[PDB]
RNA sequence: GAAUUUGGACAAACUUGGUCAUUUAGAGGAACUAAAAGUCGUAACAAGGUUUCCGUAGGUGAACCUGCGGAAGGAUCAUUA
RNA sequence: GGAUAGUGGCCUACCAUGGUUUCAACGGGUAACGGGGAAUAAGGGUUCGAUUCCGGAGAGGGAGCCUGAGAAACGGCUACCACAUCCAAGGAAGGCAGCAGGCGCGCAAAUUACCCAAUCCUAAUUCAGGGAGGUAGUGACAAUAAAUAACGAUACAGGGCCCAUUCGGGUCUUGUAAUUGGAAUGAGUACAAUGUAAAUACCUUAACGAGGAACAAUUGGAGGGCAAGUCUGGUGCCAGCAGCCGCGGUAAUUCCAGCUCCAAUAGCGUAUAUUAAAGUUGUUGCAGUUAAAAAGCUCGUAGUUGAACUUUGGGCCCGGUUGGCCG
């Protein structure tokens, strides 16, 4: 909502990397460290 | 012979025939009759400011009953009344009457068996603030 | 518009000046003078773009104002003076002499010239005619009017002109089998021998020309400009000798002059 | 009134947006080579495409025709200087068969990791944009430099750089000052 | 040689009616709407019509019949030559 | 004949009775300046072109004219019409569709900045002048490039590679742990210099400048189309619900909130227009018994279309440009 005047630049859980880095993450989330669940590639599962 | 002249000195008949036949296309007819400049409420522009005439509680029945929280808005440039959707807003605490409202297009087709009609516009801005930003509690509304 | 225009936009300048297209927004509109606008080279262009002798425009005016630069024996002091085809240009402080003749690739070229060739000049005879008190004269392409020529000289003939006195040394007739520079048009900048002249009345005459590599082409008479005889030109041609090569030939010749 | 500064797009967005196969292919392609946008891939696809067009337009014309000769040979020798096309495949019909990876393999990014100045490809990114990595007398800081072949045998560290030579960086002399001042005390 | 004046061509614009075409402010009147409310008419009342169509004519009426000419876009069994 | 710089019904007299037209004149429309060109398509096309170059037209609307080589000129003049300013009420001035700036209008568009240093133009002219032009300001119109992290060790955790007879001999790749360690660097700040008409910036560079528990990345989605939920609670009085179609209600993958994940990423959504998709405009290339669509039927002018046939066949010579077998 209201960030106070102090947006003057000059004078929680872990974050996700941005840009290139993020893609890297995905490349290993899907191809270096493959997770084969129930005979399929499951993305976003809870308890199974 | 596939029913069209196929002769080498036959161009005129061909192209004339084409012109007389393009009037069955829909958009072409809109485009050469200036339907956009003569009838369409927006006058052929991607948006229009209007002032909320009346808060409408339309009720559109089948197959899904919308407690249609919609609006009668009157466009400033035409003095032309229009109905318009005001999205994502449960309570309509955002849009009151006599309020300036920037409208856009909106493609809800109306249905027959339940007398639900097709409004063609959604509120994009109220009083200069974006409906979205209000709804995100990102920006606040100057109320006059 | 209403009167004559006095500007020239950058893009609209004749292309073969090779003006770059971000230097400015305008381009030196040639003054009125001896040659046609489209096919002449303003001294500023010749001086700053092709000799690199001056960097700005005012440097060029600076140069011109010391009576340094001569054109056809005489001193011109107009930044936009229109020196065109076959004109002699003199830079005395460098003791250099230039001739404006066309490169093979249809543009104007720097050409150094001995003092003994700087003295004279060729002129295509654009029209002979009889003036007041029955005195016959010619009018040669650079605009020069010469009186009392030799009666053998009709149209399209070339004339040698002593720049000093402005009189006619000799001339050349327009017959089959002469040497010829082609001035306007696509084949502009070529040289060859005139096979035969095609005569179309009330229309444009053409000329078939065959160069030294025995290849042929055709241009309107309008652009044919006589030089001399078979291999006996009256002026010194540039390197290239008006012999135009396919892009393949030029590619090869360039890549074959690289051995470090 | 200027000349209008010409300019052009560089890439092209795919036609079908969600296509599980293309999606993956793309991801593995970004993975081999550490790209950050799909856009980086598209840019390649697009240059490739313009070349395949020039290719075909030459192919449909007669052999021993001046144009196919000239522009053919040019396109060929151009593709060869960057070593996208191999020495032995010097005829048009192969430049069609060319694929994306053949282009993606000549990036400075890539060649830095394949001349072993970097540990991983990502390392090569960082090392490039970090103004570390020179090609001869020039520094270069674009991951997409497209190394010509005669410039392969020159790539090294920058004479400016900490690794290339010179003095240690800001962090290094920071810790040098910290330890030296902490020991003087 | 200035003010001024004769007649021309050029010709803005004005006045007047007449005429269409609009912008208007008013008044005359008529008709449609319901996230309005209740009232009767038949809602809260019961069924009946069901070859279907085409052109045309008429009748009306709350609808629908009806005359004439067309069409199947309508379900060929049986015997025999 | 007159007029004009000049041809010319351009105008004036006098004669004729012509000129255009279904090969679409004339009139009406254009939210029409024309072209070079732009977007998009395999091709063929369709659609844009107010706008950087060329040509034309206008300077609130009309008309008239001086000066001059050149103007029917408006940063010249005169009048009328529309607006509008100053007045001491007599009069006198006014055209930003030049640069800035204001109002109004709207969905919709920047500074009342610096300079002739480039570019070029004008003048009696090297010097003067130029909101032409250039420079900076504003600005997510666009277009290009591309930071937001790279490593390591450690341990825990596992898989795999060879000696497994079992410890261990090491290679490798991973999951981690708001774990550690020391490297790197421009975002920003700043001497100087460079740049520059003067500056701003860029590029250079001393000096600073992160573990980055915040130099913290977003915008849309997660029933289908269409990439991604077999996750918890709430709902179910603000509730099957709004591009299209789906789908229920104690227990909902389909609604609401959080968690998670997906896509494109310094950008992403939405609206209108337009091209593709659209072989749903069909010349290339549609369809017409029953899905929309063969005129009730023949005749007939324009139009489109139209059988066959008139030096073939043979003989000689000349010289080119690729390709072979030799070099
Ligand atoms: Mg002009
Ligand atoms: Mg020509
Ligand atoms: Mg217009
Ligand atoms: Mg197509
Ligand atoms: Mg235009
Ligand atoms: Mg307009
Ligand atoms: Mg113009
Ligand atoms: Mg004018
Ligand atoms: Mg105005
Ligand atoms: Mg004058
Ligand atoms: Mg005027
Ligand atoms: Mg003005
Ligand atoms: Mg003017
Ligand atoms: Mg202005
Ligand atoms: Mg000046
Ligand atoms: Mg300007
Ligand atoms: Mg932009
Ligand atoms: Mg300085
Ligand atoms: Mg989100
Ligand atoms: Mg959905
Ligand atoms: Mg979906
Ligand atoms: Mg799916
Ligand atoms: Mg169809
Ligand atoms: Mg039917
Ligand atoms: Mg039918
Ligand atoms: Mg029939
Ligand atoms: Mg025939």
């Amino acid at each position: 909502m209201a960030k106070v005047h102090g947006s003057l630049a000059r004078a929680e859980k872990p974050k996700k990397p941005k840009g290139r880095a993020y893609k890297r993450l995905l490349y290993t989330r899907r191809f270096v460290n493959v997770t084969l669940v129930n005979g399929k590639r499951r993305m976003n599962p809870g308890p199974s | 012979g596939k029913g069209k002249p196929r002769g080498l000195n036959s161009a005129r008949k061909l192209r004339v025939h084409r012109r007389n036949n393009r009037w069955a296309e829909n958009n072409y007819k809109k485009r050469l009759l200036g339907t956009a400049f003569k009838s369409s409420p927006f006058g052929g522009s991607s948006h229009a400011k209007g002032i909320v005439l009346e808060k409408l509680g339309i009720e559109s029945k089948q197959p899904n009953s919308a407690i249609r929280k919609c609006v009668r808005v009157q466009l400033i440039k035409n003095g032309k009344k229009v109905t318009a959707f005001v999205p994502n807003d449960g309570c309509l605490n955002f849009v009151d009457e006599n309020d300036e409202v920037l409208l856009a297009g909106f493609g809800r087709k109306g249905k027959a068996k339940g007398d639900i009609p097709g409004v063609r516009f959604k509120v994009v801005k109220v009083s200069g603030v974006s409906l979205l930003a209000l709804w995100k509690e990102k920006k606040e509304k100057p109320r006059s | 518009a209403r009167g004559p225009k006095k500007h020239l936009k950058r893009l609209a300048a004749p292309h073969h000046w090779l003006l770059d297209k971000l230097s400015g927004c305008y381009a030196p509109r040639p003054s009125a003078g001896p040659h046609k606008l489209r096919e002449s080279l303003p001294l500023i262009v010749f001086l700053r773009n092709r000799l690199k002798y001056a960097l700005n425009g005012r440097e060029v005016k600076a140069i011109l104002m010391q009576r340094h630069v001569k054109v056809d024996g005489k001193v011109r002091t107009d930044t936009t003076y229109p020196a065109g085809f076959m004109d002699v240009i003199t830079l005395d402080a460098t003791n250099e002499n230039f001739r404006l003749v066309y490169d093979v690739k249809g543009r104007f070229a720097v050409h150094r010239i001995t003092d003994e060739e700087a003295s004279y000049k060729l002129g295509k005879v654009k029209k002979v005619q009889l003036g007041k008190k029955g005195v016959p004269y010619v009018v040669t392409h650079d605009g020069r009017t010469i009186r009392y020529p030799d009666p053998n000289i009709k149209v399209n003939d070339t004339v040698k002109i002593d720049l000093a006195s402005g009189k006619i040394t000799d001339f050349i007739k327009f017959d089959a089998g002469k040497l010829v520079y082609v001035t306007g048009g696509r084949n502009l900048g070529r040289i060859g021998t005139i096979v035969h002249k095609e005569r179309h009345d009330g229309g444009f005459d053409l000329v078939h020309i065959k160069d030294s590599l025995d290849n042929t082409f055709v241009t309107r008479l309008n652009n044919v400009f006589v030089i001399g005889e078979q291999g006996k030109p009256y002026i010194s041609l540039p390197k290239g000798k008006g012999i135009k090569l396919s892009i393949a030939e030029e590619r090869d010749r360039r890549r074959a002059q690289q051995g470090l | 009134p200027r000349a209008p500064r010409t300019y052009s797009k560089t890439y092209s967005t795919p036609k079908r947006p969600y296509e599980s196969s293309r999606l993956d292919a793309e991801l593995k392609l970004a993975g081999e080579f550490g790209l950050k946008n799909k856009k980086e891939i598209y840019r390649i696809s697009f240059q490739l495409s313009k070349i395949r067009r020039a290719a075909r337009d030459l192919l449909t014309r007669d052999e021993k025709d001046p144009k196919r000769l000239f522009e053919g040979n040019a396109l060929i020798r151009r593709l060869v200087r960057v070593g996208v096309l191999s020495e032995d495949k010097k005829k048009l019909d192969y430049v069609l068969a060319l694929k994306v990876e053949d282009f993606l393999e000549r990036r400075l990014q890539t060649q830095v990791y394949k001349l072993g100045l970097a540990k991983s490809v990502h390392h090569a990114r960082v090392l490039i944009t970090q103004r570390h990595i020179a090609v001869g007398k020039q520094i270069v800081n674009i991951p997409s430099f497209m190394v010509r072949l005669d410039s392969e045998k020159h790539i090294d560290f920058a004479p400016t750089s900490p690794f290339g030579g010179a003095r240690p960086g800001r962090v290094a002399r920071r810790n040098a000052a910290r330890k030296a001042e902490a020991s003087g005390e």
